[PDB]
């Protein structure tokens, strides 16, 4: 058993919440192409036969309360857990409308002794936001462990911003969907994931009047808690 | 090109 | 794609030992730490790796040692491995004499500051604490220059890590039979997730102190690299 | 068994 069984009768839930807007006291910027991104994920996962549920503009007690309550469905039938968030953040954390909450506060609701109908089923959270301020200015070329199946794709290296476009979506999601349409029913999920990594990482260099934020780059950052291979195919 |  | 194996040399592996510690410090003497260095070389040297193993080293003497490795000339060199055996927080390795902040080390292999490096896969392998909590389990320009490093950690993030004073650590027991293994027949995350699997099915503590009493362990593969690293060639 |  080097595979997750993935032929449950569905493949289960992709939650994608896509933050846009933000309140005032929290001062932040629009996100804007984040609607891009949000109708890419849901395009991609839909043709995945994933049950997609977008929601946008959540506050972080909204969202608290959103991944509680899908914790809280049965999953028996369902072979997965996909969750997308789409917003801004720090590292180890993520901006509701109106503030910051800890990634670790999401995740926790799955984990394998608080979310039992997903127990050694692969939980996947993909993660477009900043981890930090930093710029990557490049160069030229029993029992099983509570915390185990989770993956956290995130978009960029630890203490580094994500790039966003506003009109072609973020980087990381453009690269993430194109992956997966081409090659999800030939790879398994961690090299899809490479070839990602790969794409932002080469194709992408950021083009900016200020000269401070001009010709940047940016990794994403593969985490893996997983404990099998994952396809998305069958048979 | 933005970053978020 | 595939990361370009067939350089002259594989290149170094670099094994970082750390056993006794400072008095001073409070930390505690890490039991069976020298049979993981030793599996390590034996199965580093196995993969055509260049090994120096350094044993009780400063915080001082660790960051000199890799600078120094870093100011080598790696032109000739695939890759470059990197093993850190010692106490830890997050982010943080301990010398025998304080703490050594993990970024400090690894900058010094940034694609702009380690040329010969370049492109080439950057693997630093990491058995320490990422904290103190337990798990109690459950019954079943052209480049980034933070591209092509991946980080093998021997546990989740905020979590002790175990070991095992005869057998050695959980993490780096797994970590050398799935490489003796599969090298010649599975890419590296692939054998990085079967470590995975070993570690969290086949361990649990056995503790006289309840606290401490059958507690589970899941290693994290913290991935940046661009393409699949095979350790066999043509 | 130990922890580091």
């Amino acid at each position: 058993d080097n595979s997750y069984k993935m032929d449950y009768p569905e493949m289960g839930l992709c939650i994608i919440i896509n933050n846009k807007n933000f309140h005032k006291s929290t001062g932040m910027t629009s996100r804007s192409g984040t609607d891009v991104d949000a109708a890419n994920l849901r395009e991609t996962f839909r043709n995945l036969k994933y049950e997609v549920r977008n929601k946008n503009d959540l506050t972080r007690e909204e969202i608290v309360e959103l991944m509680r309550d899908v914790s809280k469905e049965d999953h028996s039938k369902r072979s997965s857990f996909v969750c997308v968030l789409l917003s801004h953040g720090e590292e180890g954390i993520i901006f509701g409308t109106n503030g910051p909450v800890d990634l670790k506060k999401i995740t926790n609701f799955f984990r394998g002794d608080r979310c039992r109908s997903l127990t050694g089923k692969p939980k996947l959270f993909i993660i477009q936001a900043c981890r930090g301020t930093e710029l990557d200015c490049g160069i030229e070329t029993h029992k099983i462990p509570v915390e185990a199946d989770f993956l956290y794709a995130y978009s960029t290296a630890p203490g580094y911003y994500s790039w966003r476009n506003s009109k072609d979506g973020s980087w990381f999601i453009q690269s993430l969907c194109a992956m997966l349409k081409q090659y999800a029913d030939k790879l398994e999920f961690m090299h899809i994931l490479t070839r990602v990594n790969r794409k932002v990482a080469t194709e992408f260099e950021s083009f900016s009047f200020d000269a401070t934020f001009h010709a940047k780059k940016q990794i994403p950052c593969i985490d893996s808690m997983l404990t099998k291979e994952l396809y998305f195919y069958h048979l | 090109d933005e970053v978020d």
